[PDB]
């Protein structure tokens, strides 16, 4: 179900999971669930997984408006600009697909899901998300836009493959709906209907019900029955933190969407400081720049580097050696000074 | 591959002998070879009857033996059925497993159908919420069905707007099956006088609407 | 006879493989082998090879290396033909044959397995029944129209799979990649259209079903 996307998305009814800080503190099933994170990436690539069809349609077209929602509160197709992706940061995208979504953002200390499909604006679903770039070059600025430099890195190819892994679910979503059961008085109806019961036996084990049908119990309420939402149509994949009531489960697998390959990076590493010859050494005065890994070599000589992260002037005296000083130092390629009378 | 060839097409009767003809193609027959010749029921369903040169059917008709005829599967059936058109297979099983070649398919007489049964209705409004219409214009078991099918809603017969269905023969000749009328919705309210005009062996089917 | 439950009518993933079961119930035939048939487009029974019963034996013929596999699950009477390599120039047929009267005797089902590509849509069925004008004879001819099924299947039951004496039906055909038919039968005068003679319709791989019950537009 990746030729097409959508069978992998019918195969996953997505539910909600556990929101526990969603608002201030209020924790339940949030439907905008924290599932994985996916960035391994040296394409400064955040990936977000979660329990809503954010790049799967309800037939499975992939409709840019329609991020499908999913909880007990049915699923439901929301909007596709509306799922808020706050990082500390705009959530910026790369793209998505079904229970996944790829983009670059800088990051922060929390990244937030902010459930809002139509049933609300926002709902700040979160998660202490650790994310610095780290980043590749000498040079120290991240700005892809100026042309000065080409390195290679790793970032998420954004193909639409079946997969690469495949992450999945079964033993299946025995799930967060409780309050199912209609009111007898010390009996209890049975109000079948919406999805499976996931019943259980105190008065009679027709309180054991399974059913999108309804039944009757006699002289048992809560207290004497048992009701919990137990259905199907849902490959559950990743359900932390709310456990299925299978111990035992056959599970089912879909992909991984943003497969992670590799790429250049249009790197900034801007022109150094400027170095005159002196009476028996030479000087660079670096100005400032992007951080750069500043690295003056003495290149076969015992080998102390100049060399750390810089952002101010400094002072680069390479008293140069018969075996010469490197200045490769921050973006652009080496420079072998050799001493001279 | 192999070839034990004889008459591929096959033509019967009522109570109709199938001579099931394969002469070998390389020569002579025996039953180490397996020239064997099995009467086959509907839908493809080869049941092999008249089993390698020594055997008959299992329920059958009793005139039905494969067996040694020329220097192949000669395969004498005397007292088929009415409706009992099957393809009968000629298998060649070479001391180790039934290989086929051809097999001559046989339709014969006894119990011809008649014009295909109308049922021709443009149908429930499903379709013109939609913005479509899709009337069910057909027949139900002609025979012999040669079907001739106007189809075109508004009355006259353009290329467009018609469809047909698959018309399905079964074992004993009734071969009647649907089509469509399908245009739009307020495309299928602008005409109502609509059908799928059908013919099959002098017997003509009404398709017509009312809208 | 030891006879076939077949293996369904499948569409083809790509360079996919599957052990296609024809069930050879009837008995447990594991001294009996088989002829594993496969259902050429044209030729009819032109069989890859043969199975087994308990030895599971496949032969082999000169072309279903590659695509071909031998199963035998003869334990409660299952032989069956693996599609092995997904390509679209193989669908056809898939049966089986059971070795009473020592060649091939059990003739089995036959199952359409079609390579291809395919739709996203499996079919749907509806209801198409006696009209809000009439159309009102001994022969009240409705059912349930079952369209564009890619990929496979396409099953439809009348009376609701209960009252189906005889409803005629088209079954899965070309149209777009999807298969597509009507299966329509008739009721009697006291066949409908209170008495619900439904026209239902499936789609069991694509999963594109529904029950249209009797009643009409009037």
């Amino acid at each position: 179900s990746v030729t097409e996307h959508f069978n992998v998305y019918k195969a996953t009814r997505p539910y909600l999971a556990y929101c526990a800080d969603c608002g201030d503190g209020y924790f339940c099933y949030s439907p905008v669930a924290i599932e994985k994170i996916r960035d391994e990436a040296p394409d400064g690539m955040l990936k977000i997984q979660v329990s809503a069809q954010i790049g799967l349609d309800k037939a499975g077209t992939h409709a840019h408006t329609k991020i499908r929602y999913m909880a007990g509160h049915d699923v439901q197709e929301s909007k596709r600009d509306s799922l808020r992706v706050y990082t500390s940061a705009a959530c910026s995208i790369h793209g998505t697909m079904g229970h996944f979504i790829v983009a670059h953002c800088p990051p922060g200390d929390y990244l937030k899901v902010s459930f809002e499909d139509a049933d609300s604006h926002v709902k700040a679903c979160k998660v202490q998300y650790k994310h610095d770039p780290l980043p590749v070059g000498r040079e120290k600025f991240v700005v892809r836009p100026h042309f000065g430099v080409e390195l290679p890195c790793t970032s998420y190819q954004l193909t639409t493959a079946p997969t690469d892994e495949e992450i999945d679910m079964h033993t299946p979503p025995d799930i967060p709906d409780r309050t199912l059961l209609s009111q007898t008085a010390g009996n209890v109806k049975i109000t079948a209907g919406g999805r499976t019961i996931r019943y259980n036996c105190t008065c009679g084990r027709d309180n054991v019900g399974t059913t999108s049908t309804d039944k009757t119990i006699n002289t048992c309420k809560i207290d004497q029955c048992h009701a919990a939402v137990t259905s199907h149509d849902k490959w559950q994949f990743t359900s932390p933190f709310v456990p299925r009531a299978d111990q035992t489960a056959r599970r089912g697998k879909v992909h991984v969407p943003f497969p992670l390959t590799n790429v250049t990076c249009r790197v900034p590493l801007a022109r150094a400081p400027d170095v005159t010859y002196g009476k028996k050494e030479v000087t660079l005065r670096l100005h400032p720049d992007h951080p750069t890994l500043f690295s003056y070599r003495s290149l076969g000589a015992e080998p102390h580097p100049y060399e750390e992260w810089v952002d101010k002037f400094s002072e680069r005296i390479i008293p140069v050696t018969e075996e010469g000083i490197e200045y490769q130092w921050g973006n652009n390629p080496p420079v072998r000074l050799w001493a001279q009378l | 591959q192999a070839v034990v060839t004889q008459e591929s097409a096959l033509t019967t009767s009522p109570g109709e002998t199938v001579t099931l003809t394969c002469r070998s193609n390389i020569g002579a027959v025996t039953s180490s070879n397996c020239a064997n010749w099995v009467q086959e029921k509907p839908d493809h369903f080869f049941t092999g009857l008249i089993g390698d040169t020594n055997n008959r059917r299992s329920g059958v008709p009793a005139r039905f033996s494969g067996s040694l005829i020329g220097d192949k599967a000669a395969l004498t059936i005397t007292g088929a059925q009415t409706e009992d058109e099957a393809i009968y297979f000629c298998a060649l099983w070479y001391n180790n497993l039934w290989v086929f070649g051809g097999g001559t398919k046989l339709t014969v007489l006894g119990q011809p159908k008649s014009s295909p049964s109308v049922t021709l209705f443009p149908p429930s409004s499903e379709e013109l919420e939609t913005n479509k219409a899709t009337l069910v214009c057909t027949i139900t078991d002609f025979y012999p069905g040669v079907v001739t099918v106007d189809w075109k809603v508004d009355g006259t017969p353009v290329t467009q707007g018609m469809e047909t269905t698959q018309p399905s023969k079964q074992s004993n000749n009734k071969y009647m099956a649907s089509s469509y009328l399908t245009l739009t919705a307020r495309a299928w309210e602008r005409h109502s006088s609509y059908s799928c005009q059908v013919t099959h062996e002098g017997h003509t089917v009404e398709k017509s609407l009312s809208r | 006879q030891i006879q076939l439950v077949q293996s369904g009518r499948e569409v083809k993933n790509p360079g996919e493989t599957v052990k296609i079961s024809c069930k050879a119930s009837g008995y447990t035939f594991t001294e009996y082998p088989m002829l594993w048939v496969k259902q050429a487009p044209g030729k009819g029974f032109r069989w890859m090879g043969l199975i087994y019963t308990n030895t599971g034996e496949p032969t082999y013929a000169e072309e279903f290396k590659g695509r071909f596999v031998f199963s035998l699950e003869i334990s409660a009477s299952t032989a069956y033909l693996q599609i092995n390599n997904l390509t679209n120039e193989d669908t056809a047929t898939y049966f089986c044959v059971r070795d009473y009267f020592i060649s091939l005797d059990y003739w089995g089902q036959g199952t359409t397995l079609t390579v291809s590509s395919a739709k996203t849509t499996a079919p749907s069925v509806y209801p198409l029944a006696p009209v809000c004008g009439g159309t009102t004879g001994s022969s009240v001819t409705l059912g349930c129209l079952v369209k564009g099924y890619f990929p496979e299947p396409v099953t439809l039951t009348w009376n609701s799979g209960s009252l189906s004496s005889g409803v005629h039906t088209f079954p899965a055909l070309l149209q777009s990649g999807l298969y597509t038919l009507s299966s329509s039968v008739t009721v009697t005068s006291n066949t409908w259209p209170s008495q619900t003679i439904t026209c239902n319709v499936a789609h069991p791989a694509s999963s594109t079903k529904v029950d249209k019950k009797i009643e009409s537009r009037r």
